């Protein structure tokens, strides 16, 4: 029977729910443990926390224990629960109930990836071929703000926009780190929409001139939306050369193509505010030589084949940095000069590669939680009402 | 920021998933503003920034532009047909790349003689190596693809660049340009070090990689990652010339001499070469022809002379520098690969499924005495056998709930021979781990 075949995977979730929105009586070391639940389905693990220790979750499995069409009905929480900015410093104002101060930043991060790791499921049986998934709830992927409508409320829908973007890729880059062996294909922002996914960057690139000194999150949507490239181009890698499908190669040809027109529509734009201000080019070429360390730490072939399409033009006006960019700048091309020697994959490079990878994930994704927690906490103070 | 913009939408269309009506509309304004400097019909921007810069600074804000054009448009066309004639827009843009590589340097100091023209060209190429590292990661593929017939003679001024991509030797540009400095990295070097690592090669273009090595080898007697740079191209769809030469060159690579010695090391490069080999014997089919890979005629005449003479014969000089460690790999070969490769592997090599065809009374080695016999160890099948047998026995002792079951009843025909023929040829180890248990806890 129904309401018994799928009963443990409901009555958890509904103090899941009521925990999520902050109102049960429940410590974060049982927490995340009945998100462990609805990760322990499809054999899936959660991200590395430091509020939980190394004998806790060291005797759950992966069975598929009918908690898989229990989570499509309850995925409006996630989204409701990554949407809005304002949750994480709410985290910090009602659950402090225990002792442990050193493991509080963190979980700031940790619980907006502990559910978008399993939004990353739900959504790819509806994203496998037509994509009946987030044409339901979210549908602005398809319809995306166009480049020449940029406004505050326009601004504040597509930062929030992609912030649920860039959450829902570090969820599926954790569901990619610890297990990756679903079947399924993880396709949160398929390719096809790869032409639109570029024109959510452009009310941020042109309307960066007038929608920057308002608050904090305006000045560091620069810093929030320029990591989701990077998790782009580590997605890119990850479903390009992908074991999904049939064919293997030539839609690493067209991912390829799909990551060189977002490069290519995200760029000219900050090379239009690199040639208007001298100002302007320390103050954007921080978040450029930040994304680019960035690549250099994921050593991505489509960060190799955008080594020349950035560095020749860049160098052209190399005097106007600032102090340390000029340092960082040299520094990351001798490092890729370094590198040219190193740049060829092989069968046993890319397990210390990804053992890189999911360390680097869980630092900036640590960083993710200090920066919007700090862009939060900021803009609360420059909107103090 | 306006020549990359009119370049940026010269480019930005062919970095798409699908190409537009702009695919021979872009190759016009290649040749205009490079190859004869026209500057008429396009934006008075371009006219403007064109004279704020040096000459040779367009070619180096150009040639990534164009060459991801080129190899866009290289990749496309294997599926629109012109692999024998080319197209005219091609044919432009790849006389601008032979413009701006080429010709480029003789024009550059005429626009604006030994020792200072070639501080001049270090001017000229001091932030080069990032664009030729870009020449050679958006060409590998495409090597065969222009054909001689397809290579125009409106490419007859870059001749001196591409005909050097099929024999491989020093062609004549200063980018690619006595024992101990060939050790030294030049430009050449590390420009073919950032070559090998694409898929998509064939024939041709392994075959001038493999000459290569030839003339280097050559050149060096008269380092793992070229290892792994043929190990990417011999781990894919692999043919009988190729694997030709690629058994000469593991033949020609084994006797360098840098051999692993485990007893020379406690006073104070094997394995990749090894799994070419399987995957070479694998690949081209069984020794009798039973099972599966490459059928036909070039799947047969490889067995009688580059299997039994090529590959056999690799084996026979690589069990001539080691005695330890080739168990540890045939062992990590069996806990790695399924059941029908194995199958398919020991009869390419063994020919198990036919019965053999000897007398009852193989016995030859069988006795503890005799395991100074160099007969059947000095010959492939045996040492192989030998360094497989002692770790397969442990994989179907830890796999009996796999095999009993009759769902592998056809190949439960096959190990009814294999082991069989492990009793009959191969009585000396046969016997040897019939009675191992003794040297484990009574040889004390």
């Amino acid at each position: 029977k129904e309401r018994d075949k799928f009963y443990l995977s409901r009555s958890v979730v509904l103090e899941l729910l009521q925990a999520l929105k902050l109102k049960s009586p429940l410590p974060d070391t049982n927490l995340l443990l009945l998100v462990q639940f609805i990760c322990a389905d499809a054999g899936t693990k959660l991200a590395e926390s430091t509020i939980l220790s190394k004998q806790m979750i060291a005797s759950v499995p992966g069975c598929g224990t009918a908690a898989m069409e229990c989570v499509r009905q309850y995925i409006n929480e996630v989204l409701d629960f990554m949407a809005d900015m304002h949750t994480l410093t709410k985290l910090k104002s009602h659950m402090k109930t225990c002792s442990q101060p050193l493991h509080e930043d963190t979980f700031g991060g940790h619980l907006k990836v502990g559910l978008a790791q399993i939004a990353a499921m739900d959504i790819s049986r509806g994203n496998h071929r037509d994509n009946k998934a987030v044409i339901r709830y979210l549908p602005w992927l398809y319809h995306p703000p166009s480049a020449m409508q940029q406004g505050p409320k326009e601004f504040i829908e597509c930062v929030s926009h992609i912030r649920l973007l860039s959450w829902l890729l570090l969820g599926s880059l954790t569901h990619n780190a610890v297990c990756p062996n679903a079947s399924s294909p993880c396709l949160p922002i398929p390719l096809d929409a790869g032409s639109h996914v570029a024109d959510h960057l452009i009310v941020i690139l042109i309307g960066f001139p007038e929608q920057s000194k308002t608050s904090v999150l305006h000045m560091c949507s620069l810093f929030h939306a320029f990591i989701f490239a990077q998790l782009w181009t580590v997605y890119c890698e990850q479903s390009a050369v992908a074991t999904n499908l049939q064919n293997q190669n030539e839609f690493s040809f067209t991912a390829i193509l799909t990551a060189l027109e977002f490069w290519s529509r995200v760029t000219p734009s900050i090379l239009q505010l690199m040639a208007h201000n001298k100002v302007m080019v320390e103050m954007v070429c921080l978040h450029v030589i930040s994304l680019m360390e960035a690549l250099q730490e994921c050593n991505s072939t489509i960060f190799v084949k955008l080594i020349p399409m950035w560095l020749p033009m860049i160098q052209s006006n190399i005097k106007h940095l600032s102090a340390g960019l000029q340092l960082r700048l040299q520094a990351i091309q001798n490092h890729v000069n370094h590198h040219s020697l190193r740049t060829l994959p092989g069968s046993g490079q890319s397990s210390a590669g990804l053992a890189a990878l999911r360390k680097w994930l869980q630092c900036t994704q640590f960083k993710m939680a200090q920066v919007e927690i700090q862009s939060s906490e900021a803009a609360s103070q420059f909107y103090p009402l | 920021l306006p020549i990359q913009t009119f370049l940026w939408r010269q480019t930005s269309a062919f970095l798409r998933p699908k190409l537009g009506k702009q695919y021979e509309a872009s190759c016009v304004s290649f040749e205009r503003v490079l190859v004869e400097n026209k500057l008429h019909g396009l934006s008075p921007a371009l006219s403007e920034a064109i004279q704020s810069i040096s000459r040779w600074e367009l070619v180096q804000a150009a040639l990534p532009h164009v060459l991801h054009c080129t190899a866009t448009l290289l990749s496309n066309r294997n599926k629109l047909g012109h692999q024998d004639k080319l197209g005219v827009a091609e044919t432009k843009l790849l006389h601008t790349l032979h413009w701006m590589l080429l010709e480029a340097p003789q024009d550059c100091n005429n626009e604006r003689s030994n020792d200072e023209e070639e501080n001049n060209r270090r001017k000229i190429f001091q932030n080069s190596m990032a664009t030729v590292e870009l020449f050679v990661f958006l060409f590998a593929p495409l090597v065969h693809r222009i054909k001689e017939s397809d290579l125009t003679f409106r490419l007859a001024s870059g001749l001196v660049i591409w005909q050097p991509m099929w024999e491989h030797r020093q062609p004549g540009v200063s980018g690619f340009t006595p024992c101990q400095r060939s050790r030294y990295a030049t430009y050449f070097d590390v420009a073919v070090l950032r070559c090998l690592l694409q898929p998509h090669w064939s024939e041709e273009g392994t075959q001038w990689s493999l000459m290569y090595y030839l003339q280097r080898l050559r050149h060096m007697l008269e380092l793992s990652v070229v290892l792994k740079a043929v190990y990417l191209v011999l781990n894919h769809d692999i043919s009988s010339r190729i694997c030709d030469v690629a058994l000469n060159i593991v033949e020609c690579l084994l006797q360098l001499g840098v051999v692993p010695c485990v007893e020379k090391n406690r006073k104070k490069n094997h394995r990749l070469a090894l799994t070419m080999l399987i995957k070479i014997v694998k690949s081209l089919g069984c020794a009798y022809g039973c099972g599966e890979g490459h059928r036909g005629l070039s799947g047969d005449r490889l067995r009688h002379q580059v299997f039994r003479e090529n590959a056999q014969n690799c084996l026979t000089k690589l069990y001539k520098l080691d005695k330890m460690q080739f168990r540890q790999t045939m062992r990590d070969y069996v806990n790695k690969d399924s059941l029908n490769n194995v199958v398919d592997f020991l009869h390419a090599l063994l020919g198990f499924c036919m019965e053999p065809v000897t007398d009852n009374k193989a016995g030859f080695g069988n006795n503890f005495t005799t395991v100074d016999n160099k007969s059947t160890a000095q010959n492939v099948e045996g040492i192989i056998v030998s360094a497989m047998f002692k770790s397969l026995i442990t994989r179907c002792a830890s796999t009996t709930h796999e095999l009993h079951s009759p769902e592998n009843l056809g190949l439960y025909c096959d190990i009814r021979q294999l082991v069989q023929f492990i009793k009959e040829a191969h009585g000396n180890v046969f016997r040897r781990v019939a009675l191992s248990a003794l040297l484990d806890s009574a040889e004390k």
